[PDB]
C-alpha cells in the first residue's frame, strides 16, 4: 500500500479480538456479538438487560477497568423493530484502550439508567430522552435539557421534520412571543445526490 | 496603483460609489424572472 | 443595451419588468431599481470573428489557467462559425 | 415481569405531531423507479416512504418557492415493505403501498443479429 | 404472547390511578400558576384547558403509552411550578394569535387546496 | 432441468442456456459496467466496458455478449478486470470534451459515474482532442456530437424499435461519426427516447436545455393521459414547477419508452390556463368572479331545471372521480344524459359487458400472438406504444400483420387487404383467404380502433368484427383463455366513463337538447350553440382555454392531470392513479371537489367529503376502479356476440380513413397539446423541413 | 318509482359468485332481450360478497347481497326488482 492509503495495525487488531473473546466468555448471559473494525475499534453488542452488569464489569474488572465514559448517545433506525440503538464509548487509561458497547430499545421499552456506574451518564441520558424519547428507568431527574420548554416531539428522530412544526415571533397585540405553524419564505431544497453504480463491492448485500 | 495601475476594462465603473444604504439610491431586491403560467384571454366578442 | 418599459421602468438584461397593473412596483417608489447597464449579449456580439487556417481550434477564454476549461471547436461547417460554449468567441476558416 | 397486553401499537400521542398532519396525510410506500437517463440500478434497492405533495407558491419578494407543510422534504428508507408498513401503521399514517417492479429476465443472443431467415438480422452495426 | 416489559403500571387500573394523581396535581396548581405568571385568563378557563389537554389523550388503551404520557405531564407540571417556563410558554396552550381554521367543506374549498 | 451451474466470485448460481456473463452477474446482484449494452436492444459489444476475467482464462471476455459456460468462475472484481475497466475508461475519456459544466447531462451521466466508480482519477493524455460538427435532426433532440462515444445505441433503437433506418455511421477509425450524412430530421413518434438511451450529452432534450440539474428535481411517479395506453411516467419538478417528463418502466404497458407527445407536450401546461372563475357580464363578455358567485349562479339553474333538461359531456382528459361526482350530481336531478364525446355503439350489449369495449388480449398479450388483423385504425399515432409492442412482436416472434383501411406507414411490413369495409364481411363469410389464415392460427388477434367506430357504421363494423371473431372461435375451437376480440381506444377517459355507466357518444344530447349543459373538459366541438336551444346555460369546467370555454356562460377552473391524484383506466381496462406534482394554478381546484361544492351549494349534497370516500363511491359503482394494477377480467364475448345479431345496420361504401394520416396529424390532438409551442414547432418542422 | 339502472357485482373465481356466474352464462342475454334500454352493468368484485345494486329516480339506490345464491335465486331477485314488487 502506497502513501495515500491508511496503514494497518495487526497487533492492535489481534489484541482487541482477544479481549473481545475474553469479555464474551466472561459474560455469555448478555453478550450477543463481538466485532472489531478494520481500523481497530472493538464493539460489543449486548442484550438490554445487561447494561448495568456489563458496564460495571468493564469499569471494575482488574483486566478491563474502563474507568472513563467518553460518550453516550443513540441512533435512530426506523426500519428496525427496535428503533433505537444505545451506544456507550468507554476509555481505559490503565490499558490505554477504548471500547464500544451497543444495545437496543424501542419507543416504549425503558432502559436501565447507568448513573450508578458512571456519573457522567446523568446528562447524556437526559439528552437522549430529549432527542429520541428513550426513557431511562431510575434516573435521578429525567427532563429535557436541550429543547425549549414545552417543546413537543423529539427532533433527532428520523421522521421529525428538519424545520419542525412551530416557529416563534413577537406579537404586539398580545405583547409577547408567540408560536405559530412553520411557514418558510423559501422551502429547503431537497437534493437527490445518491448515484447509481454502487461504490463499494465489499459491502454488497445478497439480492434475496 | 500609481506605480502599477490596474488593468483597464470597458465594463469597470469609471466612477466609484460608496455605501448607499438609507438613501434613495439604495438597492431594492426583486425577482428577475418572467411569468411562468400564462392565463387564457377570453374573447372580446359576445358569443350570441 | 438597457431599454425602457412603456410604464417607465428599465428593462433588465433578463427582460424583466413589472406590468402596468403590478402592485410590486410600489417597492421602487422613493427608491431605485437595480439594473446592470452592461448587457453581455451585446458585448459578446461586438467581438470580431477570428480567422484561423485550421480545421479544429482550441479555446480556453484567455489568461491560461485563469480562463475556462479548454475546449476544441470544429470549423467544417462553412454556413456558420464555430462558437465557444463557455466564452462566446467566434472562429472561422478563411473562405475564398 | 411481562404484561402480555394484546393491542396494535400506536404512538401518535407521544410523537408531538400536530393533529392535521396525522389524519390528513397520505404516505406512499414504494421502491423508487430507475432514472431512465442512466442504466445503474443501485438506486432501486430500498423501500421509500414519502408524503403527499402540498401547495407551493411564490414569495412576493425574490420570487422564491414558499411552502407551509413541514413534511415536504421527509423521506424514510426501509429494508422491506413490511417494515415500512409497520412504521406507518404505528405512526397512524394512512398509506398506499406499490409493489416492487423488477425488470424481467430477457433472452439475448449476439448471433441472432446475423440471422439466415429471421427478421432479427440487423442492417448495420 | 405479546409480552412486553412494563414502565410503571402492570394494567390499565394502575395507569388510571396515576392519571388521576397527575390530574389532581394540575388542578391544585392552576390558581397559583394564574396568580404567579400574572395571566389574564381565569382559573376556570385554565382548568378547562387542563381538562381539554387530558381529554385529548382519552382514546389510549395501552398502559405503557398512558404512563409515558403521565411522565411527560409530570415533567410539564415540574416546569410550570418551578417557574422555568415564562408567560409565553404557559399562554402557548391557548393559541390566541392564530386565526381560526374553519372545518366545513365549503370554507376549505374556498381558501385553498388543503383538506 | 436444463439449468447449468456457473460461479460468480465463487458463488454458485443456476442459469438457463444462452445466458450471458452479464446476466449471470445480474442474478447475484452485481451490475457489470456498460456503455453500449441495453436490455431492449440487440447486442453490440463495441464499447468493451463490460470486459471481465474468467478464472483460468488468460483473456478477458465481453460480458454483455459472451454466453456463460458451465463451471465458469466469473471474477467481477479481480485485478485484470479492474485494469481492463481503467484502460477502457481512459480510452473513452481521451477525446471527450471538457463540457461537464455546460453539458445538460452533468449529474445524470453514466460516463461521469462510471469514471468515478471504475476509472482512474487523472489523465496522461498530452495530445489535442478531436472535434466534429453537429447535426440537425429536428426541434426535439439537440445534438452535440463531440460528446458522442460511438456506442451506437441510437442507431439500434431507431432501426429496431422505431423502425426508422435513417441513422448510421460514416467514415472509419477515429473520424467515424454517428449521423444521417444528409440534412434530415429524425422525426417519429418515438424519436425522443434516443435522449434517454444516449449515455452522454451528445443527444439531449432541446426544450429542456439549460433549465435544471438532476439533483434539484423532485420526482413524482404518475401516469400519462395523452392517449389511452396509460404509460407510466415520472414528472420531474423543481420549486413548484414542472420541469420535464421521463418514462417510467412498466413491462406490461410501455416497457421503457414514451411517445413524443407524452414527453414534450407538458409545455402546454403553462399556457392558456384557466385560473379564475368567470361569468358573463351585461355586455355578454367573460369576466372574473369569486367561487361563491359562479357556484351560486350554476346552482340556481341546476335547481330551476331537472331531468331531461340537464345534460353533461365529458372530455378526453377527465378522471374517474370527477366522472362519478358529475354522474351522482346529475342523478340527484334525475338526469341520465351523461355523455362522452367518443362514440361507442350502444346496440346489443353495449357497455353492459366490460369485455365488449376493452383490449382483451392486453398489450403484453401481443407478444403471444401469431396473427393480428387491424381494422380501421392507425396504431402508430393513436397508440404509439401499442404499435411499438406490435413491432417488437413482428421482429422477434415473426408476427403476421394485416390491415383493413388506408395503407398508412406502420414502421413494419404488413398485408394490405383493402380499404372497403365490405372486406370484413368477405372475411366473415369465408371467401377471403385471410379467413383461412386466421383459421390456421393458434393465437389470432383482431383489433378494431375506436376511430373507425366514430363513423355512422360503428354498429355494423363492430358486428362484422364480432362475426369474424365468432367464426374464428367456432372453427379453430377454444384454445383456452385467449380472448381474440380487441378494441383499441385513443382517449384516456373513455374506459372509465364506460365503466361508470356514461352514454358513449353525444346522440342523446342531439335527440333531446338540454337547457343546462355541463362541459367537463369537453373540447372536441361535438356540440355547439347551434345544436342547442336559445339561451342554453353552458358550464365549462377544465384547465385550458380552448374550443369549449368561449361558448360557456360560467367557467370553473379545474386541475390538469399533473395537479391531482386521479384515476384513469387505459385501453386494457387497467386502472391506474396519478400523483400531485404541483398544485393547480391560481384559484383552480380539484374537479370532484368542484362538483361536491356545487352539490352542497345547490342543496343536493353528495355523501363523499374526501378522496378516499369518492374512491369508495367508485368501488360502489364499479369495483374494478380501485384495483390499481389489475388487468385480468372475465370474458363475455359469447353473450355480446349473440346480442350483436339483433340489429342489421348496413355498411356504407366509404373507405376506412383514420383521422391521423401522417405525422403532422399526431402532434395536436388535445387541449394540452394544442397549447404547446413544442408541438407547434414539431408540426412546422414536419410540414416544411430544412 | 322508475328503475334507472341495475349493477351486478360478481367475483370471477370465488365459489360464492358461482351461481351468479351461471345466471349470466345461461340467461343474461334473454334478460337483455326483454329490457333493451335498461343498463345492467356487470362488474367484478374481489374477495367480496356478490351484490346487486338498483338505482331509481333521483339517485336512490338499494343493494342486495347475492352470496351463494343459485341461478334461480338471482333470477327471482332480478324479477322482483324489475317488476317493482318487494
Ligand atoms: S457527457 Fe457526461 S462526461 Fe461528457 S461533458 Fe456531459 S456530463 Fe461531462
Ligand atoms: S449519439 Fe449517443 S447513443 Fe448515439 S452513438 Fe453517440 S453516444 Fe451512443
Ligand atoms: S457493454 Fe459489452 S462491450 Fe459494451
Ligand atoms: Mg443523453
Ligand atoms: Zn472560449
Amino acid at each position: 500500500t502506497r502513501p495515500t492509503i491508511r496503514p494497518r495495525n495487526d497487533v492492535v487488531h489481534k489484541q482487541l479480538s482477544a479481549f473481545g473473546q475474553y469479555v464474551a466468555e466472561i459474560l455469555p448471559k448478555y453478550v450477543q456479538q463481538v466485532q472489531v473494525s478494520c481500523f481497530n475499534e472493538l464493539e460489543i453488542f449486548i442484550h438490554p438487560d445487561g447494561v448495568i452488569p456489563v458496564l460495571t464489569f468493564l469499569r471494575d474488572h482488574t483486566n478491563a477497568q474502563f474507568k472513563s465514559l467518553a460518550d453516550l448517545t443513540a441512533v435512530d433506525v426506523p426500519t428496525r423493530q427496535n428503533r433505537f440503538e444505545i451506544v456507550y464509548n468507554l476509555l481505559s487509561l490503565r490499558f490505554n484502550s477504548r471500547i464500544r458497547v451497543k444495545t437496543y430499545t424501542d419507543e416504549l421499552t425503558p432502559i436501565e439508567s447507568s448513573v450508578t456506574v458512571y456519573k457522567a451518564a446523568n446528562w447524556y441520558e437526559r439528552e437522549i430522552w430529549d432527542m429520541f424519547g428513550v426513557f431511562f428507568a431510575n434516573h435521578p431527574d429525567l427532563r429535557r435539557i436541550l429543547t425549549d420548554y414545552g417543546f413537543e416531539g423529539h427532533p433527532f428522530r428520523k421522521d421529525f421534520p428538519l424545520s419542525g412544526y412551530v416557529e416563534l415571533r413577537y406579537d404586539d397585540e398580545v405583547k409577547r412571543v408567540v408560536a405559530e405553524p412553520v411557514e418558510l419564505a423559501q422551502e429547503f431544497r431537497k437534493f437527490d445526490l445518491n448515484s447509481p453504480w454502487e461504490a463499494f463491492p465489499a459491502y454488497r448485500q445478497p439480492p434475496e | 496603483p500609481t506605480t502599477k495601475p490596474p488593468t483597464a476594462r470597458k465594463y469597470i465603473w469609471t466612477n466609484h460609489k460608496f455605501n448607499v444604504s438609507g438613501t434613495p439610491q439604495q438597492y431594492v431586491p426583486y425577482s428577475t424572472t418572467r411569468k411562468k403560467i400564462q392565463e387564457w384571454v377570453p374573447p372580446s366578442t359576445p358569443y350570441k | 443595451g438597457v431599454r425602457t418599459s412603456p410604464t417607465g421602468e428599465k428593462v433588465t438584461h433578463t427582460g424583466q419588468a413589472y406590468d402596468d397593473g403590478d402592485y410590486r412596483r410600489v417597492r421602487f417608489s422613493d427608491r431605485q431599481k437595480e439594473v446592470n447597464e452592461n448587457f453581455a449579449i451585446d458585448l459578446i456580439a461586438e467581438q470580431p470573428v477570428s480567422e484561423v487556417g485550421s480545421r479544429v481550434i482550441s479555446c480556453d477564454g484567455g489568461g491560461g489557467a485563469l480562463g475556462h476549461p479548454r475546449v476544441y471547436i470544429n470549423l467544417d461547417k462553412e454556413t456558420k462559425t464555430g462558437t465557444c460554449g463557455y466564452c462566446g468567441l467566434q472562429f472561422r476558416q478563411p473562405h475564398h | 415481569q411481562l404484561i402480555a397486553v394484546d393491542e396494535k401499537l400506536d404512538i401518535t400521542t407521544l410523537t408531538g405531531v400536530p393533529e392535521e398532519h396525522i389524519k390528513t396525510r397520505k404516505v406512499r410506500i414504494f421502491v423508487p423507479a430507475r432514472n431512465n437517463m442512466q442504466s445503474g440500478v443501485n438506486n432501486t434497492k430500498k423501500w421509500k416512504m414519502e408524503f403527499d405533495t402540498r401547495e407551493r407558491w411564490e414569495n412576493p419578494l425574490m420570487g422564491w418557492s414558499s411552502t407551509a407543510d413541514p413534511l415536504s422534504n421527509l423521506v424514510l428508507t426501509f429494508s422491506t415493505k413490511e417494515d415500512a408498513v409497520a412504521f406507518a401503521e404505528k405512526n397512524g399514517w394512512s398509506f398506499d403501498v406499490e409493489e416492487r417492479k423488477v425488470p424481467k429476465p430477457k433472452s439475448k443472443s449476439y448471433g441472432a443479429n446475423f440471422s439466415w431467415n429471421k427478421r432479427t438480422r440487423v442492417s448495420t452495426k | 404472547g405479546t409480552s412486553v416489559k412494563p414502565i410503571f403500571s402492570r394494567d390499565m387500573n394502575e395507569a388510571k390511578r396515576r392519571v388521576r394523581e397527575l390530574y389532581r396535581a394540575w388542578y391544585r396548581e392552576v390558581p397559583n400558576t394564574v396568580h404567579l405568571f400574572q395571566l389574564d385568563i381565569s382559573v376556570k378557563q385554565g382548568r378547562d384547558k387542563v381538562r381539554e389537554m387530558f381529554m385529548k389523550n382519552a382514546h389510549v388503551t395501552d398502559p405503557r403509552v398512558v404512563d409515558l404520557l403521565v411522565i411527560k405531564g409530570k415533567m410539564e407540571l415540574e416546569e410550570t411550578i418551578n417557574v422555568w417556563k415564562q408567560r409565553t410558554h404557559i399562554m402557548r396552550f391557548f393559541h390566541e394569535t392564530e386565526a381560526p381554521r374553519p372545518t366545513d367543506f365549503l370554507s376549505k374549498f374556498y381558501v385553498g387546496h388543503d383538506p | 432441468s436444463n439449468l447449468i451451474e456457473v460461479f460468480v466470485d465463487g458463488q454458485s448460481v443456476m442459469v438457463e442456456p444462452g445466458t450471458t456473463v452479464l446476466q449471470a452477474c445480474e442474478k447475484v446482484g452485481m451490475q457489470i459496467p456498460r456503455f453500449c449494452y441495453h436490455e431492449r436492444l440487440s447486442v453490440a459489444g463495441n464499447c468493451r466496458m463490460c470486459l471481465v476475467e474468467i478464472e483460468k482464462a488468460p483473456k478477458v471476455v465481453a460480458a454483455c455478449a459472451m454466453p456463460v459456460m458451465k463451471g465458469w468462475n466469473i471474477l467481477t472484481n479481480s485485478e485484470k478486470s479492474k485494469k481492463a475497466r481503467e484502460g477502457v475508461m481512459e480510452f473513452l475519456l481521451a477525446n471527450h470534451p471538457l463540457d461537464c459544466p455546460i453539458c445538460d447531462q452533468g449529474g445524470e451521466c453514466d460516463l461521469q459515474d462510471q469514471s468515478m466508480m471504475f476509472g482512474s482519477d487523472r489523465s496522461r493524455f498530452l495530445e489535442g482532442k478531436r472535434a466534429v460538427e453537429d447535426k440537425n435532426i429536428g426541434p426535439l433532440v439537440k445534438t452535440i456530437m463531440t460528446r458522442c462515444i460511438q456506442c451506437t445505441r441510437c442507431i439500434r433503437f431507431a432501426s429496431e424499435i422505431a423502425g426508422v433506418d435513417d441513422l448510421g455511421t460514416t467514415g472509419r477509425g477515429n473520424d467515424m461519426q454517428v449521423g444521417t450524412y444528409i440534412e434530415k430530421m429524425f422525426m417519429s413518434e418515438l424519436s425522443g427516447n434516443i435522449i434517454d438511451i444516449c449515455p452522454v450529452g451528445a443527444l439531449t432534450s432541446k426544450p429542456y436545455a439549460f433549465t435544471a440539474r438532476p439533483w434539484e428535481t423532485r420526482k413524482t411517479e404518475s401516469i400519462d393521459v395523452m392517449d389511452a395506453v396509460g404509460s407510466n411516467i415520472v414528472v420531474s419538478t423543481r420549486t413548484g414547477e414542472v420541469m420535464r417528463i421521463l418514462p417510467r418502466m412498466h413491462e406490461d404497458i410501455n416497457e421503457e419508452w414514451i411517445s413524443d407527445k407524452t414527453r414534450f407536450a407538458y409545455d402546454g401546461l403553462k399556457r392558456q390556463r384557466l385560473t379564475q372563475p368567470m361569468i358573463r357580464n351585461e355586455k355578454g363578455l367573460l369576466t372574473y368572479t369569486t367561487w361563491e358567485d359562479a357556484l351560486s349562479r350554476v346552482a340556481g339553474m341546476l335547481q330551476s331545471f331537472q331531468g331531461n333538461d340537464v345534460a353533461a359531456i365529458a372530455g378526453g382528459l377527465v378522471d374517474a372521480e370527477a366522472l362519478v361526482a358529475l354522474k351522482d350530481l346529475l342523478n340527484r336531478v334525475d338526469s341520465d344524459s351523461l355523455c362522452t364525446e367518443e362514440v361507442f355503439p350502444t346496440a346489443g350489449a353495449g357497455t353492459d359487458l366490460r369485455s365488449n369495449y376493452l383490449l382483451n388480449t392486453t398489450i403484453a398479450g401481443v407478444e403471444e400472438a401469431d396473427v393480428i388483423l387491424l381494422v380501421g385504425t392507425n396504431p402508430r399515432f393513436e397508440a404509439p406504444l401499442f404499435n411499438a409492442r406490435i413491432r417488437k412482436s413482428w421482429l422477434h416472434n415473426d408476427l403476421k400483420v394485416a390491415l383493413i383501411g388506408s395503407p398508412v406507414d406502420l414502421t413494419y411490413r404488413y398485408d394490405h387487404l383493402g380499404d372497403s369495409p365490405k372486406i370484413l364481411q368477405d372475411i366473415a363469410s369465408g371467401n377471403h383467404p385471410f379467413s383461412q389464415i386466421l383459421k390456421e392460427a393458434k393465437k389470432p388477434m383482431v383489433v378494431l380502433g375506436s376511430s373507425a367506430l366514430q363513423r355512422s357504421d360503428g354498429t355494423a363494423i363492430l358486428a362484422a368484427v364480432s362475426n369474424i371473431a365468432q367464426n374464428i372461435r367456432l372453427s379453430s375451437g377454444v384454445t383456452g383463455d385467449w380472448k381474440v376480440m380487441n378494441i383499441l381506444h385513443r382517449i384516456a377517459s373513455q374506459v372509465a366513463a364506460l365503466d361508470l355507466g356514461y352514454k358513449p357518444g353525444v346522440e342523446a344530447i342531439r335527440k333531446n337538447p338540454p337547457k343546462v349543459l355541463f362541459l367537463l373538459g369537453a373540447d372536441g366541438g361535438c356540440i355547439t350553440r347551434q345544436d342547442l336551444p336559445k339561451d342554453c346555460f353552458i358550464i365549462y369546467q377544465g384547465h385550458h382555454g380552448d374550443v369549449g370555454a368561449p361558448m360557456a356562460d360560467v367557467i370553473l377552473p379545474g386541475a390538469a392531470y399533473t395537479e391531482k391524484s386521479a384515476t384513469y383506466v387505459n385501453t386494457e381496462g387497467r386502472a391506474q392513479q396519478t400523483k400531485v406534482a404541483v398544485t393547480p394554478p391560481g384559484l383552480a381546484r380539484e374537479d370532484w371537489k368542484i362538483i361536491r361544492a356545487l352539490s352542497e351549494i345547490a342543496g343536493m349534497t353528495l355523501p363523499y367529503d374526501t378522496l378516499d370516500q369518492v374512491r369508495s363511491r367508485l368501488e360502489e359503482v364499479s369495483p374494478n376502479l380501485v384495483r390499481y394494477d389489475d388487468v385480468e377480467g372475465a370474458n363475455y364475448f359469447q353473450q355480446a356476440n349473440e346480442l350483436s345479431k339483433l340489429v342489421n345496420q348496413q355498411l356504407l361504401a366509404d373507405p376506412l380513413v383514420p383521422p391521423q394520416l401522417t405525422i403532422k396529424d399526431f402532434y395536436m390532438t388535445d387541449s394540452i397539446s394544442r397549447a404547446s409551442q413544442t408541438m407547434a414547432k414539431c408540426v412546422k418542422a414536419v410540414t416544411e423541413g430544412i | 318509482l322508475g328503475l334507472r339502472e341495475i349493477r351486478i357485482h360478481l367475483c370471477q373465481r370465488s365459489p360464492g359468485s358461482q351461481g351468479v356466474r351461471d345466471f349470466i352464462e345461461k340467461r343474461y342475454v334473454e334478460l337483455k332481450k326483454a329490457n333493451p334500454d335498461l343498463p345492467i352493468l356487470i362488474r367484478e368484485c374481489s374477495d367480496v360478497q356478490p351484490k346487486l345494486w338498483a338505482r331509481y329516480a333521483f339517485g336512490q339506490e338499494k343493494n342486495v347481497s347475492l352470496n351463494n345464491f343459485s341461478a334461480d335465486q338471482v333470477t327471482r331477485t332480478l324479477e322482483n326488482v324489475l317488476s317493482g314488487k318487494a
